[PDB]
């Protein structure tokens, strides 16, 4: 009789156990080679000729920099914008102020969050939050859609007497992310979500937690904002809510290296998944050292 | 680290006290009291929150 | 020529007086030829003087 | 340096910090604020 | 140690179309959490050639190579190319151990012979058992070639790493 | 009794010209230093 | 009975006129045996010399020479009555490790590690003295990080003494790699000094130490570099020609404490220069990871204690005063933070001070920088630095604070349990 392929992967056994790390040396994890592996019989051939590794190395780079130009073309952008309008930059969000204020240290302390938020500013910042979203494939299709909406010719009588509801209009409370920069002592607090809303009485931006409670560092003077809208526009303000207002350009970026870079994850079908889309999970199926295991 | 330290301190600015430390200077009958604000936090012995 | 190279790090590296030379010192005539081929770190005199320190430190020592 | 401002004539202020935001520093509090940020930022081929 | 097996007669059933070799990894508590060993979902490895293309995207180029355009309703060429860009991750199966052990042993106490140069042993809190595939069209492959691994949580959130063949390679196939 | 001016559309922030030729003169350091970070992580 | 011994060593450690020269001896020795064996003669002189004129043993503030005291100055070198004090001060470390762990019952082991390592921490090889010397042999799941990344066998090198080094005396400045001694510390030896630096020392001195580093590169090469130590033959003309020969700053450390009747000056300092050889490196801060052992890590298992060592320094009771230009104070620890002395060493410390007086205090309440202000992931916590505080300078202190380092694991609650503890 014949002999089976798992006996002798069994007995051929093992002979390697070797340490990889990763190309940044962020991670290590152990390799293992089976000496049964249908890998030795092919005829296989191998090389490392320099210029390749020199160039997958430059490519390596160009796959790194993807964040760190975006936040380069934002912050140039500030600069770009600011020298455009002189220096004067209006209110934009909801605060008291008094003309006592010696308003020239703060610039100088809105001088100093520019390179502070330059040296800090990280993959985990508000602008890659923001952007990710659009990444996801419903939303060119909702980008339509708002657009159809939003440009529609006004009802006449017949509609509003007859037949359907009034298209509802976009929700008054948006959802903003934010990178926070404190100066006094040194910290930056990357990618935090706000909820923005725009005031009655003046048409002022007032930001509040997610919990619902206003957001207090407006009133602070040694910490500047910088907000990044869903349709990409970045609002950099310092105390007293005069901002700094412009789009938040990526023309400068491929589609693939942004898209392979961050484009967000969606799930196949598993076990303790509905099969119906949208409904409500069960637990999750988790496997833990702490109990016996169910077979 | 070393020649960061007196960089930390040049700044004159106080820092916040924690928990834990508050916990410290009660006496052992009014630990219990009211007035301990700390005990929300005191849930197992042999754990911290 | 080792003498410009020996003369220079002699007297600039090491900042030696007159008083003591490489004739007059057996352990700096042995450490010359070490410290010739190492061309940088000139800025940092410190490790040259202390390393010299040692040397003869360790020439005195009974063992 | 000087803000210009819509509103000819200043209002006073009847609101707590958490319904209203409002700018409020003395001199000498803007001052020690502006030397310990200088020297924290510095303090951060 | 049955994942490896399956792993193995699968990629040798495929290897055929596919042209990809494959490649056993143990991972442990330096690369990833308890929580995170608990609960892993999916994971999935991507191929990258010597000049920074991605197996599953076409020889010549895409379209994808063409500047982002800042259109809300272009978003960046989102349907297709979210089409294009999902289509080149590929899945591999995996096992969870979740309690302390130590490798060889473990090895050992399965069918397993076990004959290293050096028998030290390596002791892990956890251990998650996968098998990744390493393409060699040409029957040749480039110490220059990339491989990326992504671990993905219930959530949705993930994890990538990325390594290059001269370090999964070096000796081995010198080896061979 | 503190007064303070309420906030409105048209009231803005003037920038002195001495900070706003400081603010420049960053910018084009910043501009041709070239310390980009991925530099460092592939250095 | 240890009282008189405990007594005197209360008296020297608290003292504010400590001679500053020990410190430098202390890093120059850095508990190499070697170094100590070249300078023993040196150290007998320094220790009768400063026992005579001013009522206090000295060296007490390291452990490694009191170790090393004890151990080579038996042989005769010392008056009985001063290696008798040294010899009690050991057998009060050994007390104290004999109280912590149960002998009577921590026979067996468990997942490789001793049963006496599940009960109390000062048995535990993840717990590190605040101050180190040597690596430990122990190192089976704890890492060790420099500047960010754990160090690898490779980011470690071996210090070599009596040759040729000057690439690593020109890095004496960087982080990244690790100068070692090439010795090993053992388990046993580990926990003594444990015993020595948390439970002893704070208890006798109420959280008065602290840390300094010395500049010791530049130090070295101001205070040595002479021709005298330069033409130093294989000339005590007279006393003021020694004092012009060896300089204003050796004058000052060394004559009234290390001179004798029968060693003038010159010979003194001759002496202490051959210890130069050994030097080392600059002081660094080093990060300790390390996960809890197999039974206290069955909740949170991700749990990752982190604790901070002065690597390449030594613990001070008084503030240097020859020694301010090249002394750096390190504040590191709750019970090694003293604002006194930083405030001495350091003038934005003393700013920092004077603007809150209320941080001036010494029951761990003065703030850590931000680096090292980790409450939560550290081992010892607030109520050490109270209880350390308020504690009297007694025998019982210390083996209080060796009873608090008792852990929590169901295998230590069982142990001491079926023992009716």
């Amino acid at each position: 009789d014949e002999v089976a392929r798992t006996d002798e992967w069994k007995g051929a056994g093992v002979s390697r156990l070797r340490e990889v790390w990763d190309v940044q040396h962020r991670v290590r994890l152990r390799v293992l080679w089976y000496v049964n592996s249908f890998w030795r019989s092919r005829e296989l051939s191998y090389d490392d000729h320099e210029v390749e590794l020199y160039r997958a190395l430059d490519a390596y780079r160009a796959r790194i920099a993807v964040e760190y130009v975006l936040i380069r073309a934002v912050r140039d952008e500030i600069y770009a914008v600011l020298r455009r309008d002189g220096g004067a930059l209006p209110q934009r969000f909801a605060c008291h102020v008094s003309r006592n204020m010696s308003w020239r240290v703060v610039w100088e302390l809105c001088r100093h969050a520019l390179a502070l938020w330059m040296d800090w500013a990280d993959v985990r910042s508000c602008i890659i939050k923001a952007l990710t979203p659009r990444l996801s494939r419903g939303a060119a299709a909702a980008a339509q859609r708002a657009r159809r909406q939003r440009e529609r010719s006004a009802p006449k009588p017949q509609e509003l007497l007859f037949g359907p509801r009034n298209e509802s209009g976009p929700p008054a409370e948006q959802t903003w992310y934010a990178d926070v920069v404190r100066c006094v002592r040194a910290q930056v607090d990357l990618g935090v979500e706000v909820r923005a809303a725009r005031c009655p009485r003046t048409g002022l931006w007032i930001v509040r937690d997610r919990r619902g409670r206003l957001r207090r560092w407006l009133s602070q003077p040694e910490v500047c904002v910088l907000y990044v809208t869903p349709d990409l526009d970045f609002y950099w303000v310092l105390p007293g809510g005069f901002a700094v207002s412009s789009r938040v350009t990526l023309h400068g970026l491929a589609q693939r290296a942004l898209r392979d870079r961050f484009q967000n994850f969606e799930a196949v079908l598993a076990r303790g998944m509905h099969v119906e889309a949208g409904r409500q999970e069960p637990e999750t199926p988790r496997v833990s050292g702490r109990r016996l295991p169910f077979d | 680290a070393a020649r960061r330290i007196p960089h930390f301190y040049r700044v004159r600015r106080e820092v916040p006290r924690t928990v834990n430390e508050m916990k410290q200077d009660f006496v052992v009958t009014d630990f219990y009291k009211v007035g301990n604000i700390t005990l929300y936090t005191e849930l197992h012995p042999f754990f911290d929150f | 020529k080792r003498d410009e190279k020996h003369r220079h790090v002699v007297n600039v590296v090491l900042e030696l007086p007159t008083e003591i030379s490489e004739a007059t010192h057996p352990v700096l005539a042995t450490m010359l030829s070490k410290y010739t081929r190492m061309s940088s770190l000139f800025n940092d005199k410190c490790a040259f003087k202390l390393d010299l320190l040692r040397m003869v430190a360790v020439s005195r020592t009974r063992r | 340096s000087l803000l210009h401002t819509f509103w000819r004539l200043p209002v006073a202020v009847f609101f707590e910090p958490h319904e209203e935001n409002v700018l409020r520093c003395p001199e000498r509090v803007l001052r020690r604020l502006l030397e310990d940020a200088a020297v924290t930022m510095r303090g951060g081929d | 140690m049955e994942t490896h097996l399956y792993s193995d007669l699968a990629f040798e059933a495929r290897f055929a179309d596919d042209e990809q070799l494959p490649l056993h990894l143990v991972l442990d508590q330096e690369v990833l959490s308890n929580e995170e060993a608990e609960t892993l979902r999916y994971v999935y490895y991507r191929n990258v050639d010597s000049a920074g293309r991605s197996t599953g995207r076409a020889p010549g180029g895409d379209e994808d190579d063409a500047p982002a355009s800042d259109d809300a309703e272009d978003a960046v060429g989102g349907d297709r190319a979210f089409d294009r860009e999902r289509r080149t991750w590929q899945r591999a199966c995996f096992r969870v151990l979740p309690r302390p052990l130590e490798l060889l042993d473990y090895l050992r106490q399965s069918g397993l012979t076990v004959t290293l140069e050096k028998e030290q042993r390596v002791r892990m809190f956890y251990a998650v058992f996968t098998t990744l595939g390493l393409r060699c069209p040409d029957n040749r492959l480039s110490g220059a070639q990339t491989l990326h691994l992504r671990l993905v949580w219930p959530d949705g959130s993930y994890r990538d790493w990325e390594f290059l063949a001269r370090d999964l390679l070096r000796e081995e196939m010198e080896a061979n | 009794v503190a007064v303070f001016f309420e906030p409105h559309e048209e009231n803005v922030l003037r920038c002195p010209e001495r900070v706003l030729r400081r603010l420049l003169e960053d910018a084009a350091v910043t501009m041709r230093g070239g310390g980009w970070r991925e530099d460092v992580l592939m250095d | 009975d240890y009282e008189e011994t405990l007594r005197l060593f209360k008296t020297t450690v608290t003292s504010p006129n400590y001679p500053e020269l020990c410190y430098l001896v202390d890093v120059l020795v850095h508990g190499n045996v070697d170094a100590f064996l070249l300078i023993r003669t040196f150290v007998a002189r320094c220790i009768v010399n400063m026992f005579h004129t001013r009522q206090l043993l000295v060296f007490a503030h390291s452990y490694a020479l009191v170790t090393l005291i004890a151990e080579h100055l038996a042989d005769g070198a010392l008056p009985p009555q001063l290696l008798f004090h040294y010899r009690n001060l050991v057998a009060v470390l050994r007390l104290v490790t004999r109280i912590s762990a149960l002998p009577g019952l921590n026979n067996g082991q468990l997942a490789e590690e001793p049963l006496s390592a599940y009960v109390n921490a000062l048995h535990d090889h993840r717990l590190w003295p605040p101050f180190v010397t040597h690596l430990p042999r122990n190192m089976e799941g704890v890492q060790v990080v420099a500047d960010r990344q754990p160090l690898n066998p490779a980011n470690i090198e071996a210090r070599h003494h009596g040759v040729s080094d000057v690439p690593r005396l020109g890095a004496m400045d960087a982080d990244e790699p690790l100068f070692v001694d090439d010795y090993r510390a053992t388990d046993d030896e580990w926990t003594l000094q444990k015993v020595f630096y948390l439970c002893l020392m704070p208890a006798m001195t109420n959280n008065r130490a602290c840390g300094l580093g010395l500049n010791l590169k530049t130090l070295l090469v101001d205070l040595f570099y002479r021709p005298a130590f330069l033409l130093m033959p294989a000339p005590e003309d007279s006393i003021a020609a020694q004092r012009q020969a060896v300089g204003e700053m050796l004058t000052e450390l060394v004559e009234d404490v290390a001179t004798d009747a029968h060693t003038p000056l010159l010979q003194a300092c001759r002496e202490l220069f051959l210890a130069v050889q050994f030097v080392g490196e600059h002081v660094k801060v080093l990060e300790v990871r390390a996960p809890l052992d197999h039974a206290q890590r069955q909740g949170l298992p991700d749990f990752i204690s982190r604790q901070h060592v002065l690597y390449n320094g030594c613990c001070v009771v008084t503030a240097p005063k020859t020694l301010i230009e090249y002394s750096l104070p390190v504040p590191f620890h709750r019970f090694y933070s003293n604002p006194t002395i930083c405030a001495a060493l350091s003038d934005d410390i003393k700013r920092y001070v004077t603007e809150f007086p209320h941080y001036h205090r010494h029951d761990g309440g003065f703030p850590l920088p931000t680096a090292f202000a980790h409450e939560y992931h550290n081992w010892l916590r607030s109520p050490f630095s109270r209880y350390s505080a308020t504690c009297p300078n007694v025998l019982h202190s210390v083996m209080t604070l060796a009873a608090m380092l008792y852990k929590i694991s169901p295998v230590s609650l069982v142990l001491q349990t079926k023992a009716h503890i």
